[PDB]
């Protein structure tokens, strides 16, 4: 960074030039330029600047990726006074609280909320149950009721946490990275009313943020989920919307993911306390946050005193209520799994390509625990343990299995076509003998449109060594290009060493002829 | 399979001729997609009474279950369909099965507010 200047980094779909005047405020009165830029991706870029040392003074970002940073030591701890905190409603210092210690400074408040059409649906549904019935009448009318992003599960996870699903549990000031709650009852209830208007029906599986969006906004569709960032385009679009409390499930609150947009302090940053004197001082004020939300909305704001004038505006009352029945997103970096985890289980059972039942109990394991990794889209990697859950299986869409070893059971045979390759895990094994009839398995599965699961007893060595030897064949790269590509995706393999050696023997066998072309 | 799939958007879609074209050039009538629902359950739900009637003609099984447990005299119930409910009687559906929440098609009736036709159901067993 540079001394006696502040630079922020904040995404481009936000307030940058309302900040940018903060900023010339703050110039004005104290000579400190002040900088606002908006990169491309800048929450994957920051992780890396700032590593190095360098990268913004400031970066706004939800604040669910900020304890991430914090692991990685990337963010300073904030220490604001009492008197300060109380300016700001205390949930939103818990969402920027990691390993007890304050790591930002909370800024605006973003949940879900229900968005609705006064001139197809003048008094919007107060439960889920009844949506079925009003898309009947307005199917009747070449309409339809609700359409929104099914690709997502931050999108759909609103109904499946109402009756009692959570993410990760949070007791004594700290998440329990064992306690999912993706397949209990609350979360199974949930999603299989999904499901039901889905294979009804009322809703179809291929919804995206981009088909639904478009649907309400041409006045196709009475309702749509989605949140304060998407307003400016409804407002372009002249469809005259209400914003209001989403429906309720078995009489319990949808419960929305809750995002804190949040400004954290580079690590690196030589200019910390004048950082500190920006927030706390400049932006964190009614005329500061004013300057900002003029710019793009913020929906919901930390700030007590501005947000009870903003809530005159009722789509930002109805953001607040929505926030408070919802749920903090952990900012663990085991959300990353969750993500994915979930994401699949409700595309899964969104498409019929799982029970409601299993999808969750795959996602649960995933989530909590670990999982099969995908190689390639057709191959999948993992243990002993993975080729004995159907649910997680059938969750990547297997159709056959590599059994890499003397001992290990086929669980499910007439369910999935099985390869033996019986080896053990010793330096006396010869394993690459039985390359090319696993090679030859792999691809045969893959024309036929199926997908491959190759496991041994632990993943690591057996079954790595058959995947590695795939990647290498196929794809002629050397034994250390494939290596580094399957230990990115799961960590812990660990060949022995003398199928590492029988690797780099068939590495020089794939390539022999190589370096004519 | 190509056929089915049609035949299940047409008797969704409650398109009469449609479905009798494809029946006649070969869609299965109990055809299913990947939640196992069939023609007879999406006619059924989308209150489509001749559509209905040729499916159980030609032999739409009366009792098929879907992934999700729901029968097709369910399905019709939840709407209050008398004449679609009284077909399917005929054709041999079962009054007492239940559906995922041990519900019957008399409690389903009642669940969406169609009392006139769980008056009629209770007298059948």
């Amino acid at each position: 960074i540079e001394e006696g200047k502040l630079v922020i980094w904040i995404n481009g779909d936000k307030g940058y030039n309302g900040l940018a005047e903060v900023g010339k405020k703050f110039e004005k009165d104290t000579g400190i330029k002040v900088t606002v830029e908006h990169p491309d991706k800048l929450e994957e870029k920051f992780p890396q600047v700032a590593a190095t040392g360098d990268g913004p003074d400031i970066i706004f970002w939800a604040h669910d990726r900020f304890g991430g940073y914090a692991q990685s030591g990337l963010l300073a701890e904030i220490t604001p006074a009492a008197a300060f905190q109380d300016k700001l409603y205390p949930f939103t210092w818990d969402a920027v609280r990691y390993n007890g210690k304050l790591i930002a400074y909370p800024i605006a408040v973003e949940a879900l909320s229900l968005i609705y059409n006064k001139d197809l649906l003048p008094n919007p549904p107060k439960t889920w149950e009844e949506i079925p019935a009003l898309d009947k009448e307005l199917k009747a009318k070449g309409k339809s009721a609700l359409m929104f992003n099914l690709q997502e599960p931050y999108f759909t996870w609103p109904l499946i946490a109402a009756d009692g699903g959570y993410a990760f549990k949070y007791a004594a000031g700290k998440y329990d990275i064992k306690d999912v709650g993706v397949d209990n009852a609350g979360a199974k209830a949930g999603l299989t009313f999904l499901v039901d208007l889905i294979k009804n029906k009322h809703m179809n599986a291929d919804t995206d943020y981009s088909i639904a969006e478009a649907a309400f906004n041409k006045g196709e569709t009475a309702m749509t989920i989605n949140g304060p960032w998407a307003w400016s385009n409804i407002d372009t679009s002249a469809v005259n919307y209400g914003v209001t409390v989403l429906p309720t499930f078995k009489g319990q609150p949808s419960k929305p993911f809750v995002g804190v947009l949040s400004a954290g302090i580079n690590a690196a940053s030589p200019n910390k306390e004048l950082a500190k004197e920006f927030l706390e001082n400049y932006l964190l004020t009614d005329e500061g946050l004013e300057a900002v939300n003029k710019d793009k909305p913020l929906g919901a704001v930390a700030l007590k005193s501005y947000e009870e004038e903003l809530a005159k505006d009722p789509r930002i009352a109805a953001t607040m209520e929505n926030a408070q029945k919802g749920e903090i997103m952990p900012n663990i970096p085991q959300m990353s799994a969750f993500w994915y985890a979930v994401r699949t289980a409700v595309i899964n059972a969104a498409s019929g390509r799982q029970t409601v039942d299993a999808a969750l109990a795959a996602a649960q394991t995933n989530a909590a625990a670990g999982g099969p990794v995908e190689i390639l889209p057709f191959l999948y990697l993992g243990s002993a343990y993975h080729a004995s859950r159907k649910d997680m299986l059938d969750a990547l869409g297997i159709t056959a299995l590599i059994n890499v070893s003397a001992n290990c059971p086929n669980h499910f045979e007439g369910h999935y076509q099985y390869k033996s390759i019986p080896v053990e895990d010793n330096h006396k094994a010869d394993i690459s003998s039985w390359f090319n009839e696993a090679i030859d398995f792999i691809d045969s599965i893959k024309n036929a449109g199926g997908r491959v699961f190759v496991h041994s007893q632990a993943g690591i060595s057996r079954s790595a060594t058959i995947c590695l030897a795939y990647l290498m064949r196929t794809n002629r790269v050397k034994l250390d290009e494939a290596f580094e590509f399957v230990k990115q995706r799961r960590s812990i393999i660990s060949p022995n060493f003398s199928f590492m050696g029988q690797l780099l023997q068939f590495e020089s066998q794939v390539l022999a002829h190589h370096h004519h072309h | 399979s190509d056929l089915g799939k049609k035949l299940l958007e047409a008797a969704h879609a409650g398109q009469d001729d449609e479905v009798r074209i494809l029946m006649a050039n070969g869609a299965d009538v109990n055809a299913m997609d990947n939640f196992g629902v069939t023609p007879l359950h999406l006619a059924a739900y989308w209150g489509h009474f001749e559509i209905v009637e040729v499916l159980l003609k030609y032999g739409a099984d009366v009792n098929a279950s879907d992934a999700t447990g729901d029968t097709p005299l369910h399905l019709a119930a939840k709407w209050g369909y008398l004449g679609i409910v009284e077909v399917l009687l005929k054709y041999g559906a079962d009054v007492n099965a239940q559906d995922k929440f041990g519900k019957t098609a008399f409690d389903i009736s009642i669940d969406n507010g169609n009392e006139d036709l769980a008056e009629i159901l209770q007298k059948l067993n």
